[PDB]
């Protein structure tokens, strides 16, 4: 609508990337490493 | 007898009205000499038939020729002269190392 | 044609038939008398992309399947001798459109009637 | 960034070489055919399931007595089910709608219920016994394997308390003994019932009905991980576990109110009651060329004194219109209640049209409560194996594909040919339009059939037999890959204990009987 | 009105166009220079839908009605098989050295001489026109039985052709030939020795 | 390569690898004269008449 | 096609014609060579 | 040298205030436009031809931005394009195809090029081949980037670009320099064999018209290198 | 060409003390250039069996094709048309092979346009 | 001349409004003003060397002979040599709908369409489709839809068997350039 | 020619040993060798050609070659529009989409008890 | 194309119709017991 509105300025920021799906070590940062080891890292205990 | 069909009636005024039809679809035709809007006599609406299928289905020799080149990538050049012509031809030979 | 064969062909490391939930610790068997039990899996660890530490099925000895995409062998089924039904795309542009004389009055879904009503 | 490493894996030939070959040749995975004289190349493979066994739910993972052979006889149904769709024109249009895909399959069930089962075409598989239909039919009652007297009650009738369990008596006053190809409507109307479906293992149906999915929550966890959340962590997951169970029980509310958006009124609507199904006519008024629609039941003696083209026109409060060419339907009225608690009367047809306010995957869940969500009758045999047909032509696995020496062409087998066309103009030949058609006889034998080889078929229009080029025939394929890709995938029944089994080598495949 | 049924045929929005125009005219001239009632209007009015009408029913009528069974003109087939025919039957007429040049001789033959003659895909129109003078021309093709009624169009043109009509009775209904065998072997049975 | 009893335990490949034909496929180059191409024309005149 | 067939004797069956070029030590040459050999050949049947 | 690399390096390049701006401008010319045309009164803005051209620029400007606004191109502008009501040129449709497949979002890059195939083809330019090809490489898929080569080398229209003979002859460096898992290592490094593709490349350039002299210096150091791996003459 | 390059390069990883040929047969566009290999008439003198002599090869023959001049000068009284009919063109032809000339004066070169009888 | 052909080509033909408004700016009355409007639409070229270059075709100078055919010349190559010009002259194209898969699996092959508010007025407030979950899709076999269930009752079918998924037809693109032309058609035929 | 009977280019290759079974089993090897490589370039070539069938423009080239001669068979210099054109190329696809799939088809017969080369 | 084909690396596209390697051969050296019948 209106120009450099809220839900234009909101539709520029693109997609919402999920913090669930995040894959974050141990200094708060995205991995190094392969998605494959990341994941087996962080698997559930059992 | 339920499964026997009368075999229609085609009067010159229907087939001369879709002949028109199929003129005014491929203008073309008319100009090239294909087909003439005229039905007078008794075998020309099939003589029409006849050229129609004719130029579908040949394919002029230098057309002919860069169809091939085009998907089936048949090398060698192609005239596209009047004087000249296009063969299609087969070369055998051998390798050995 | 097999039942799952995404979940097993495709998505399982074994193709179904591995078994990756089998401890490697020592048997009293006497064919499985060379089998050691083996050291807990390294924690925090970087495996090379066609092994794994051997912990799960999703994570195997050996990684089976390849990390390219992957895509269905393309159909044989003849696209252009095959007839569907018309589309309302295609059922717009009907008098523009060059058929073959089948195409035009085919058995299921006959487009001659189609351009004429 | 990870394809930076190309890894081919271990190709499934590898893997499946290594496991035969650690397992001296596997002998527990194998087909008991393996271990009769010349097996083909499908019984030199492993044991895996096919698709063929989707559908049927009698048998539940262990089939009791007999249930293997009424399933084999199923699967037998559908494969004739199939050749008959081929035959007549009414196969999976990879394109089709769900209206197309109704009135094909519609077709298709009136077909079935009307050609003989062919037994000459059922086969047995290792160790299975041999049974005839009667059998079967005593065994398991008449309802499961019908006569087309029983057919034909089931789907003119109502009643529950019947399900035929013994035979009926016909025209002749003799029992029907006839097995025509079974067919996915009968079946549907059998799922109506609470005795069959308690028959077929899906009691549950009954209990489970209107209700909800079972909430489930993203990562929920043990008590043994739960234990190490303090106080007020276990506060925060206790948060989640209410928020998720909330949202979902209330999006199963709405979604099982109903409610659709009518655009006339601007507003979302519901269904507060349902009348009887009328039939119903179209009329177009003559001056303005507008369209209006009339009880059949109110009109009927003008209707039908129009259909004896006696008085061709019906006149309404001085308006007069003219009855359509068919525009015979049958429709539900139906009172819509408006969200300004305002009330509407309108036709299913254009209720059905309208635009649903909630649209979630999961409707079709109670259907099979707790296993996955499925868009067909699951419970219907014949339904669940027409769907995998329609799946499987979309995804161009199954469909016309230009025909193979190795294919399995035989006698029977439908086929699309490419119908010759004969001009004494034309050296060589002339090609037109594939038409359907079905192999009378193929040779295999090279000096029966020299090249280029032909094939006698019957084509299906004019009844008209021909020797065609065999480059010109086309079958319709099952899989990609063949050598016979013409012939369905057969499971075999499981075997506990694969070790001991045992083949008579003298006769092995049970000729003395 | 008349005129307009007719030329436009094949392009319906020029018809529709045409069509207004000469009602709106007929309704100007209409408005002034006439008189004391408006049953004029009407009329004109009546006039579009007639002309409507009888255009929508000559396509359905001569067309439609016509083209629309295609397992009688065998799915496109049967058309193209009597087209080759009536060719066969007329040569002295299209491919002779009086009828036509020896150019188009020379592309039909070339056409011809090809290891597999494929059948040329076709516009709408084409494919109309090609269906009706192969309707035509069947006509005369056929023996005089099947002229008036047959199954098909291309019956009876080639002479030679084996059919599968070997089952008479097999159509009928169950129950008729039913009763009748019981009656027939009780009779036979009952009657005589041999 | 995984094969431990290639040739020791008696095991001798009845198709020749695909790695192996990889690699002794790309170990020699292509001759340039074996691609093939003409989209000019025959040369008449000069063609056979070239330095000798 | 007649005068084609007198022309080219035994270079011609079963209605194709085959002209085997050798004179060259390079097939490069035999190409052009026989090419040529076949446009002589056929100018001189078209004078009919 | 490499196009693509281009598009992410100047995205780095103070890309969220020209995204700002651009976006800014868009909607002053959008303004500007409804001030010029004043039937069609409602439709008269968005329908006009000039309003097609300015939301390509847009877009072609964003393609030069980071990663988020690339990424926003295929959303949120052609959605707000479908909105609005303003139709799409060939060019449109080529940029949403550039930026998906910058993304590396190869089923809707090619969607998109079926649907132009199906109903618009006649108006199919080269850029929609290139910008596939960059996609394909991206995604490092390279046998659809060779799929799609041969493709074009058929079909001999659109004329193929120095750009489009670039892009695919990177792509196969791309392929023959990168290694397969240890498995497959024990004896040599498999993947070379594709540099000897080049020379059958390099022969179809000529059929084609495309020059060869028209390649970056490095991508020809690169080939040049190939070459004396794998071709000779029958001379040597 | 990649399937003839895959082909060629079986010849490596051949059997052992195993070799082979390559036979190819493909198809090729020939051109034919009535302009070349003109169709005349038989010369007004004929030849006889003594053109054909041995070594007749190399000494009495020229190889084909013929030279014909593809460029000729214009005579003084000349004309277009009379420059068209001394060459067998149509006026249009040779003015068209010489595009660049609007007029043509005495002992000025032309180019004789390839048809030419 | 050819904005306005494109206009019409785009309705299959009256004018659409695409037509109306142009990319190109009218020339100031002035040699500068000439030479200022050449620069800045035509200016990735260099418009002034490709006037040079036309001048001379087969020996004849075209500019003081025939004007009008240099002329011509002049302008088609410019038009050629630009990549500004490439742009502003392309063809209006229907505009592609995205969509998502069915929610209840039939085939692969239909899917549902997004509809612009354009094409349906009225119908709940929708937000923009990548956010209602649609996507590029599109095949040789692609089908496009309006998907919906038919009303089930108070009956055994309806407890039973599964849901009845009712289709119905709509076009993969959307004319915006017809849907503008055919409203001012009704707008005109209105007045 | 349609089926087995008909191609653009075919190639033979002559394998040679000194002892029979040698050679029979070196045609198995390369015999299968091709079998894979040449399914996998004709199905590329087979999508190539199913997008081509699907839709495309027409060379201007193209059009022009169709558009040389003097005169047709219908006596005058004759025109084929775009469209007419892309109708002769697409039916020459139909084909080349018939003759790959049969190739196709043929590569996917001979499983391991069935094999017959 | 690629260097090795994706049919045989590719679970896509894997032949549900191939057998492994051991069992033909191995089925394929029996000899069934002549006396299948008494008097023969």
């Amino acid at each position: 609508d209106t120009q450099n509105d809220k839900k234009q300025l909101a539709r520029r920021l693109g997609r919402y990337m999920l913090f669930a799906n995040r894959s974050l070590d141990d200094t708060g940062f995205p991995t190094d490493a392969r998605a494959d080891d990341y994941t087996r890292w962080m698997a559930p205990p059992s | 007898n339920m499964n026997v069909v009368q075999r229609p009636c085609i009067e010159d005024g229907l087939l001369s009205l879709v002949l028109e039809a199929v003129t005014k679809r491929h203008p073309n035709w008319v100009k090239a000499g294909v087909i003439q809007t005229t039905l007078k006599d008794p075998f020309d609406a099939l003589r029409w038939m006849m050229h129609i299928f004719i130029r579908l289905s040949y394919v002029p020799h230098a057309g002919a020729a860069t169809i091939a080149r085009l998907s089936r990538r048949r090398i060698g050049p192609i005239g596209l002269e009047p004087h000249q012509f296009n063969v299609p031809a087969e070369l055998g030979f051998v390798e050995q190392y | 044609q097999l039942q799952a064969q995404d979940r097993i062909i495709c998505g399982t490391h074994g193709a179904g038939i591995v078994a990756h939930q089998t401890a490697v610790n020592s048997s009293d068997n006497p064919m499985l008398s060379s089998v050691t039990t083996a050291a807990p899996a390294a924690d925090l660890s970087r495996t090379k992309p066609h092994e794994g530490t051997g912990t799960s099925e999703r994570d195997p000895y050996i990684r089976t399947l390849h990390n390219q995409r992957s895509a269905a062998p393309e159909s044989s089924v003849s696209q252009s001798h095959t007839v569907n039904a018309p589309t309302v795309d295609e059922c717009e542009m009907l008098a523009e459109r060059w058929g073959t004389m089948n195409y035009w009055h085919n058995d299921t879904f006959p487009r001659l009637v189609v351009f004429l009503k | 960034t990870e394809r930076n490493t190309i890894h081919y894996g271990v190709p499934i030939q590898q893997i499946v070489d290594e496991f035969v070959f650690r397992h001296r040749n596997a002998r527990g995975e194998r087909p008991l055919d393996y271990f009769k004289p010349f097996p083909n190349f499908r019984a030199l493979r492993l044991n895996r399931m096919y698709r063929d066994v989707e559908g049927f739910s009698l048998m539940k993972q262990r089939p009791e007595f007999l249930e293997w052979e009424l399933f084999t006889r199923y699967r037998q149904h559908h494969q004739q089910r199939r050749r008959l769709a081929l035959l007549h024109g009414l196969e999976p249009v990879a394109n089709e709608t769900a209206q197309e895909r109704d009135t094909r399959r519609h077709r298709l069930d009136e077909i079935c219920e009307r050609t003989p089962f062919d037994e000459r075409e059922m086969r047995v598989n290792d160790d299975e016994m041999r049974v005839s239909v009667e059998t079967l039919r005593s065994w398991f009652g008449v309802y499961m394997l019908p006569s087309p007297t029983v057919v034909n009650a089931v789907l003119g009738g109502s009643a529950s308390v019947n399900l035929h369990l013994y035979h009926l008596a016909d025209e002749m006053g003799t029992a029907d003994t006839r097995e025509h190809v079974l067919s996915s409507r009968y079946l549907n109307r059998l799922l109506l019932l609470e005795s069959y479906q308690n028959r077929v293992g899906r009691g549950f149906m009954n209990h489970v009905v209107g209700r909800a999915p079972e909430p489930v929550v993203p990562h929920e966890q043990p008590q043994e991980v739960l234990r190490h959340f303090s106080a007020e962590e276990r506060a925060m997951y206790e948060q989640h576990v209410k928020e998720q169970t909330s949202r979902q029980l209330g999006e199963w509310e709405r979604a099982m109110k109903r409610r659709r958006w009518l655009t006339d009124h601007q507003q979302y609507g519901h269904v507060v009651s349902h009348g009887l199904e009328t039939s119903v006519v179209d009329l177009s008024h003559t001056e303005t060329g507008a369209v209006l629609t009339v009880s059949t039941k109110a009109y009927e003696q003008e209707i039908e004194a129009v259909r004896m083209k006696t008085n061709a026109t019906i006149k309404v409060d001085g308006m007069v219109y003219n009855l359509l060419p068919n525009s015979e339907r049958r429709v539900v009225p139906l009172t819509v209640q408006l969200d300004s608690g305002e009330k509407i009367d309108m036709t299913s047809e254009d209720f059905d049209r309208c635009e649903l306010e909630a649209f979630p995957r999961n409707l079709n869940h109670a259907l099979n409560y707790g296993i996955a969500n499925y868009a067909y009758n699951r419970g219907n045999y014949v339904e669940t194996q027409d769907s995998i047909w329609e799946e499987q032509t979309a995804s161009g696995q199954e469909g016309w594909s230009p025909a193979t020496h190795a294919d399995g062409l035989r006698e029977g087998l439908p086929v699309r040919a490419r119908r010759p066309i004969f001009s004494s103009s034309a050296e060589q030949r002339i090609a037109g339009g594939p038409q359907r058609a079905v192999i009378i006889q193929y040779h295999h034998q090279p000096f029966f059939n020299p090249e280029p080889r032909l094939v006698k078929v019957a084509f299906q229009c004019d009844g008209t037999i021909m020797e065609v080029p065999i480059s010109d025939v086309m079958i319709w394929q099952r899989r990609y890959h063949g050598p016979e890709r013409t012939v369905g995938d057969e499971s075999r029944r499981y075997n506990p204990a694969a070790m001991r089994r045992y083949v008579d080598v003298t006769d092995p495949f049970n000729e003395k009987t | 009105a008349e005129a307009a049924v007719t030329k436009f045929l094949f392009q319906r929005g020029s018809f529709e166009s045409m069509l207004h125009r000469i009602i709106t005219d007929a309704l100007e001239k209409m408005s002034t220079l006439a008189l004391g009632g408006q049953e004029g209007n009407l009329a004109l009015e009546a006039l579009k839908r007639q002309t409507l009408f009888k255009r929508n029913d000559y396509i359905q009528k001569r067309l439609i009605d016509v083209v629309s069974n295609s397992a009688y003109l065998g799915y496109g087939d049967s058309v193209w098989q009597v087209f080759f025919a009536a060719v066969e039957a007329n040569e002295e007429n299209l491919l002779s050295d009086r009828a036509t040049t020896d150019a188009i001789r020379a592309a039909w033959e070339g056409v011809m001489r090809e290891d597999v003659v494929r059948l040329p895909d076709v516009t709408g129109v084409v494919a109309l026109y090609l269906t009706l003078v192969c309707i035509r021309e069947s006509g005369r093709l056929v023996p005089e039985e099947l002229k008036e009624l047959s199954s098909g169009l291309e019956d009876g043109v080639r002479p030679g052709v084996r059919k599968l009509q070997q089952y008479p009775l097999i159509f009928l209904h169950p129950t008729v030939k039913r009763r009748f065998v019981v009656k027939a072997v009780a009779e036979i049975l009952h009657n005589s020795s041999s | 390569s995984h094969r431990r009893d290639y040739i020791r335990m008696g095991y001798i490949p009845r198709y020749t690898p695909w790695e192996w034909i990889a690699i002794q496929e790309a170990d020699q180059p292509l001759i340039a004269e074996q691609i093939r191409q003409d989209n000019i024309g025959t040369s008449y005149f000069f063609s056979l008449n070239r330095y000798w | 096609e007649r005068r084609l067939r007198i022309l080219a004797q035994h270079r011609v069956g079963m209605g194709v014609l085959k002209l085997d070029a050798d004179k060259y030590e390079d097939q490069a040459d035999n190409v052009t060579f026989g090419t040529t050999k076949l446009s002589e050949l056929l100018a001189d049947a078209r004078k009919a | 040298c490499d196009p693509a690399l281009t598009y992410k390096l100047l995205g780095d390049e103070n890309g969220e205030e020209r995204a700002q701006e651009a976006y800014r401008w868009f909607d002053l010319a959008l303004t500007s436009l409804a001030v010029d045309c004043g039937h069609f009164v409602p439709y008269l803005p968005q329908g006009t031809a000039a309003a097609s051209h300015i939301t390509n620029a847009l877009m072609r400007t964003l393609l030069t931005c980071g990663y988020t606004h690339v990424a926003a191109i295929p959303d949120s502008v052609y959605d707000r394009m479908g909105s609005m009501g303003i139709s799409p040129t060939i060019s449109t449709y080529e940029l949403v195809m550039l930026a998906l497949s910058l993304q590396g979002n190869m089923v809707e890059a090619e969607s998109i090029l079926s649907f132009l195939r199906s109903h618009h083809s006649e108006h199919i330019t080269v850029e929609s081949f290139n910008a596939l090809l960059l996609g394909h490489r991206e995604a490092r898929q390279f046998d659809c980037c060779d799929a799609i080569w041969q493709e074009l080398v058929d079909r001999r229209w659109p004329r193929a670009s120095p750009l489009t003979a670039e892009l695919y002859l990177r792509s196969i460096m791309d392929h023959a320099n990168t290694p397969t898992s240890e498995p497959l290592q024990s004896f040599a490094n498999i993947n070379v064999v594709e540099k000897k593709k080049v020379p059958l490349v390099l022969a179809q350039m000529d059929e084609l018209g495309v020059p060869r002299t028209h390649l970056s210096r490095v991508l020809m150091d690169e080939v040049e290198d190939s070459l004396r791996k794998f071709q000779t003459y029958r001379s040597r | 060409t990649e399937f003839e390059k895959r082909m060629y390069d079986i010849r490596h990883w051949l059997h052992r003390q195993t070799s082979c040929e390559f036979h190819t047969i493909y198809r090729r566009n020939v051109i034919h250039d009535s302009a070349v290999f003109p169709t005349e008439h038989d010369p007004a003198t004929p030849t006889t069996h003594e053109h054909h002599r041995m070594f007749s090869f190399a000494l009495d023959w020229q190889s084909a094709p013929v030279n014909r001049l593809s460029t000729d000068t214009v005579h003084e009284g000349e004309s277009w048309d009379a420059v068209a009919q001394r060459l067998g063109c149509s006026v249009g032809e040779l003015k068209d092979a010489n595009a660049e000339r609007e007029t043509i004066e005495a002992g000025v070169v032309i180019n004789v346009p390839v048809t030419a009888t | 001349q050819t904005l306005q052909n494109n206009a019409v080509e785009a309705v299959g033909a009256g004018s659409a409004p695409w037509s109306i408004l142009g990319p190109l700016t009218a020339i100031g009355p002035t040699a500068e003003d000439t030479m200022v409007w050449l620069q800045q639409h035509y200016g990735d070229v260099d418009v002034m060397s490709i006037m040079r270059w036309a001048r001379f075709r087969k020996g004849k100078d075209l500019m003081a002979k025939d004007r009008p055919q240099y002329l011509a010349r002049a302008a088609a190559w410019i038009e050629l040599l630009s990549k500004r010009n490439r742009e502003m002259e392309e063809v209006p194209l229907t505009y592609m709908r995205k969509s998502k898969p069915l929610v209840l699996d039939t085939n692969s092959n239909v899917r549902v369409a997004w509809q612009t508010p354009l094409m349906r007025s009225g119908g709940p407030p929708r937000l923009l489709a990548r956010e209602e979950g649609y996507v590029f899709h599109h095949s040789n076999s692609s089908r496009f839809v309006e998907e919906t269930y038919r009303h089930p009752g108070e009956s055994l079918q309806s407890r039973y068997l599964a849901l009845q998924p009712l289709h119905t037809e709509v076009s993969a693109k959307e004319d915006f350039q017809r849907l503008y032309y055919q409203a001012q058609k009704h707008h005109k035929q209105q007045e | 020619e349609d089926g087995i009977r008909g191609s653009e280019v075919t190639y033979k290759i002559v394998l040679e040993g000194f002892w029979d079974h040698h050679v029979m089993k070196l045609a198995e090897d390369v015999c299968m060798f091709l079998k894979d490589v040449g399914r996998q370039i004709v199905e590329e070539k087979l999508v190539a050609v199913r997008r081509l069938l699907q839709g495309g423009a027409v060379d201007p080239e193209l059009l022009a070659a169709f558009n040389c001669a003097r005169a047709g068979p219908f006596g005058g210099l004759d025109e084929y529009d775009k469209e007419e054109v892309a109708n002769f190329l697409r039916s020459d696809l139909r084909r080349l989409e018939e003759q790959c799939l049969s190739v196709i088809n043929r590569c996917n017969v001979p499983v391991p008890g069935a094999t017959n080369i | 194309s690629a260097n090795i084909p994706r049919s045989v690396w590719d679970p896509a596209q894997h032949n549900p119709n191939w057998s492994d390697s051991y069992g033909h051969d191995i089925t394929n050296r029996r000899a069934w017991p002549a006396r299948k019948w008494t008097v023969g």
